[PDB]
Protein backbone atom coordinates (compact mmCIF):
# COMPACT_ATOMS: atom_id res chain seq x y z
CA UNK A 1 0.00 0.00 0.00
CA UNK A 2 0.87 3.40 -1.02
CA UNK A 3 -0.49 6.90 0.63
CA UNK A 4 -0.06 10.25 0.16
CA UNK A 5 2.29 9.97 -3.07
CA UNK A 6 1.90 10.48 -6.68
CA UNK A 7 1.96 7.29 -7.74
CA UNK A 8 0.45 5.22 -10.73
CA UNK A 9 -2.44 2.66 -10.03
CA UNK A 10 -4.17 -0.18 -11.11
CA UNK A 11 -7.14 -1.52 -9.11
CA UNK A 12 -9.61 -3.86 -10.18
CA UNK A 13 -10.49 -2.96 -13.90
CA UNK A 14 -9.80 0.44 -13.38
CA UNK A 15 -6.27 2.40 -14.07
CA UNK A 16 -5.38 5.77 -13.92
CA UNK A 17 -2.77 8.35 -11.87
CA UNK A 18 -2.84 10.65 -8.99
CA UNK A 19 -2.14 10.80 -5.87
CA UNK A 20 -4.39 8.83 -3.37
CA UNK A 21 -5.11 9.04 0.33
CA UNK A 22 -7.59 7.88 2.97
CA UNK A 23 -11.05 9.85 2.88
CA UNK A 24 -14.54 10.15 5.07
CA UNK A 25 -17.08 9.77 2.26
CA UNK A 26 -18.10 6.12 3.22
CA UNK A 27 -19.33 3.46 1.31
CA UNK A 28 -22.31 1.44 1.35
CA UNK A 29 -21.87 -2.16 1.16
CA UNK A 30 -22.50 -3.03 -2.12
CA UNK A 31 -20.33 0.16 -3.84
CA UNK A 32 -16.93 -1.20 -5.20
CA UNK A 33 -15.57 2.96 -6.64
CA UNK A 34 -16.94 6.25 -6.43
CA UNK A 35 -17.40 8.99 -9.10
CA UNK A 36 -18.52 12.78 -8.69
CA UNK A 37 -19.40 15.02 -12.21
CA UNK A 38 -18.54 14.10 -15.51
CA UNK A 39 -18.22 10.83 -14.96
CA UNK A 40 -14.28 10.75 -13.78
CA UNK A 41 -13.07 8.48 -11.21
CA UNK A 42 -12.12 10.42 -7.93
CA UNK A 43 -12.52 7.83 -5.06
CA UNK A 44 -11.79 4.19 -4.73
CA UNK A 45 -12.41 1.35 -2.48
CA UNK A 46 -9.51 -0.54 -1.53
CA UNK A 47 -9.99 -4.24 -1.95
CA UNK A 48 -7.52 -5.79 0.47
CA UNK B 1 -32.19 -9.31 -15.47
CA UNK B 2 -30.43 -11.07 -18.27
CA UNK B 3 -27.39 -8.97 -20.01
CA UNK B 4 -24.42 -9.99 -21.72
CA UNK B 5 -24.70 -13.83 -19.97
CA UNK B 6 -25.16 -12.53 -16.54
CA UNK B 7 -28.28 -12.80 -14.36
CA UNK B 8 -28.26 -10.14 -11.91
CA UNK B 9 -30.76 -10.39 -9.27
CA UNK B 10 -31.54 -7.54 -6.78
CA UNK B 11 -33.42 -7.43 -3.59
CA UNK B 12 -34.81 -5.74 -0.83
CA UNK B 13 -36.86 -6.39 2.63
CA UNK B 14 -39.14 -3.56 3.03
CA UNK B 15 -41.49 -3.55 6.13
CA UNK B 16 -45.33 -2.19 5.46
CA UNK B 17 -48.15 -1.23 7.65
CA UNK B 18 -50.78 0.14 5.02
CA UNK B 19 -53.77 -1.52 3.93
CA UNK B 20 -52.60 -1.55 0.25
CA UNK B 21 -49.59 -4.29 0.56
CA UNK B 22 -47.82 -2.28 -2.15
CA UNK B 23 -46.85 1.48 -0.09
CA UNK B 24 -46.47 5.00 -1.35
CA UNK B 25 -42.98 4.16 -2.19
CA UNK B 26 -39.68 6.19 -1.98
CA UNK B 27 -37.41 3.04 -1.58
CA UNK B 28 -34.49 1.64 -3.92
CA UNK B 29 -32.97 -2.14 -4.48
CA UNK B 30 -29.77 -2.86 -3.39
CA UNK B 31 -27.87 -5.73 -4.87
CA UNK B 32 -27.59 -9.13 -3.11
CA UNK B 33 -26.32 -11.81 -5.30
CA UNK B 34 -24.72 -12.15 -8.62
CA UNK B 35 -25.11 -15.05 -10.96
CA UNK B 36 -22.68 -14.72 -14.29
CA UNK B 37 -23.91 -17.82 -16.58
CA UNK B 38 -25.24 -17.17 -20.31
CA UNK B 39 -28.18 -19.13 -20.99
CA UNK B 40 -31.07 -17.74 -23.08
CA UNK B 41 -34.66 -17.58 -20.90
CA UNK B 42 -37.96 -17.13 -22.10
CA UNK B 43 -40.30 -17.88 -19.53
CA UNK B 44 -40.14 -17.81 -16.06
CA UNK B 45 -42.67 -20.10 -13.30
CA UNK B 46 -42.76 -19.65 -9.40
CA UNK B 47 -42.28 -22.30 -6.52
CA UNK B 48 -44.36 -23.24 -4.29
CA UNK C 1 -34.09 67.82 5.86
CA UNK C 2 -35.10 65.86 8.56
CA UNK C 3 -37.96 64.46 6.60
CA UNK C 4 -35.69 64.00 3.59
CA UNK C 5 -33.09 61.88 5.77
CA UNK C 6 -36.00 60.05 7.07
CA UNK C 7 -36.78 58.94 3.55
CA UNK C 8 -33.72 57.76 2.81
CA UNK C 9 -33.02 56.15 5.93
CA UNK C 10 -36.51 54.06 5.46
CA UNK C 11 -35.39 53.79 1.78
CA UNK C 12 -31.74 51.96 2.73
CA UNK C 13 -33.54 49.93 5.25
CA UNK C 14 -36.22 48.86 2.77
CA UNK C 15 -33.94 47.98 0.06
CA UNK C 16 -31.50 45.16 1.85
CA UNK C 17 -35.24 43.58 2.54
CA UNK C 18 -35.87 43.73 -1.00
CA UNK C 19 -32.95 42.17 -2.12
CA UNK C 20 -33.34 39.54 0.14
CA UNK C 21 -37.20 38.41 0.18
CA UNK C 22 -36.25 38.90 -3.78
CA UNK C 23 -34.32 35.48 -5.58
CA UNK C 24 -34.88 37.15 -8.27
CA UNK C 25 -32.68 40.07 -8.32
CA UNK C 26 -29.29 38.92 -8.40
CA UNK C 27 -29.61 36.62 -11.65
CA UNK C 28 -27.26 38.50 -13.76
CA UNK C 29 -24.51 37.46 -11.71
CA UNK C 30 -25.45 34.29 -10.79
CA UNK C 31 -26.29 33.45 -14.77
CA UNK C 32 -22.67 34.32 -15.93
CA UNK C 33 -21.58 32.18 -13.12
CA UNK C 34 -23.79 29.37 -14.14
CA UNK C 35 -23.55 29.85 -17.81
CA UNK C 36 -19.46 29.33 -17.37
CA UNK C 37 -19.77 26.40 -15.04
CA UNK C 38 -22.00 24.85 -17.75
CA UNK C 39 -19.85 24.95 -20.49
CA UNK C 40 -17.16 23.64 -18.45
CA UNK C 41 -18.87 20.74 -17.70
CA UNK C 42 -20.13 19.97 -21.14
CA UNK C 43 -16.41 20.82 -22.03
CA UNK C 44 -15.19 18.18 -19.72
CA UNK C 45 -18.32 15.29 -20.15
CA UNK C 46 -17.26 15.52 -24.02
CA UNK C 47 -14.07 13.16 -23.17
CA UNK C 48 -16.56 10.32 -23.09
C1 LIG D 1 -7.24 -9.48 3.64
O1 LIG D 1 -6.50 -8.28 3.89
C2 LIG D 1 -6.37 -7.96 5.29
C3 LIG D 1 -5.65 -6.63 5.36
O2 LIG D 1 -4.52 -6.71 6.23
C4 LIG D 1 -5.64 -9.08 6.02
O3 LIG D 1 -5.55 -8.77 7.41
C5 LIG D 1 -6.74 -9.10 8.15
O4 LIG D 1 -7.78 -8.12 7.99
C6 LIG D 1 -8.99 -8.43 8.70
C7 LIG D 1 -10.00 -7.37 8.34
O5 LIG D 1 -9.86 -6.95 6.99
C8 LIG D 1 -8.70 -8.50 10.20
O6 LIG D 1 -9.89 -8.87 10.89
C9 LIG D 1 -7.59 -9.51 10.48
O7 LIG D 1 -7.24 -9.47 11.86
C10 LIG D 1 -6.36 -9.19 9.63
N1 LIG D 1 -5.33 -10.20 9.84
C11 LIG D 1 -4.37 -10.07 10.77
C12 LIG D 1 -3.39 -11.20 10.85
O8 LIG D 1 -4.30 -9.10 11.50
C13 LIG D 1 -6.33 -10.42 5.79
O9 LIG D 1 -5.55 -11.47 6.35
C14 LIG D 1 -6.53 -10.68 4.29
N2 LIG D 1 -7.27 -11.91 4.08
C15 LIG D 1 -6.70 -13.12 4.10
C16 LIG D 1 -7.61 -14.28 3.87
O10 LIG D 1 -5.50 -13.27 4.31
C1 LIG E 1 -28.43 -17.90 -26.99
O1 LIG E 1 -27.28 -17.75 -26.14
C2 LIG E 1 -26.05 -17.58 -26.86
C3 LIG E 1 -24.95 -17.53 -25.83
O2 LIG E 1 -24.70 -18.82 -25.28
C4 LIG E 1 -26.12 -16.32 -27.72
O3 LIG E 1 -24.91 -16.20 -28.47
C5 LIG E 1 -27.31 -16.39 -28.66
O4 LIG E 1 -27.44 -15.16 -29.37
C6 LIG E 1 -28.60 -16.66 -27.87
N1 LIG E 1 -29.74 -16.79 -28.77
C7 LIG E 1 -29.86 -17.73 -29.72
C8 LIG E 1 -31.12 -17.67 -30.53
O5 LIG E 1 -29.00 -18.59 -29.91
Amino acid sequence: LVKNKCVNFNFNGLTGTGVLTESNKKFLPFQQFGRDIADTTDAVRDPQ
Amino acid sequence: KNIDGYFKIYSKHTPINLVRDLPQGFSALEPLVDLPIGINITRFQTLL
Amino acid sequence: QKLIANQFNSAIGKIQDSLSSTPSALGKLQDVVNQNAQALNTLVKQLS
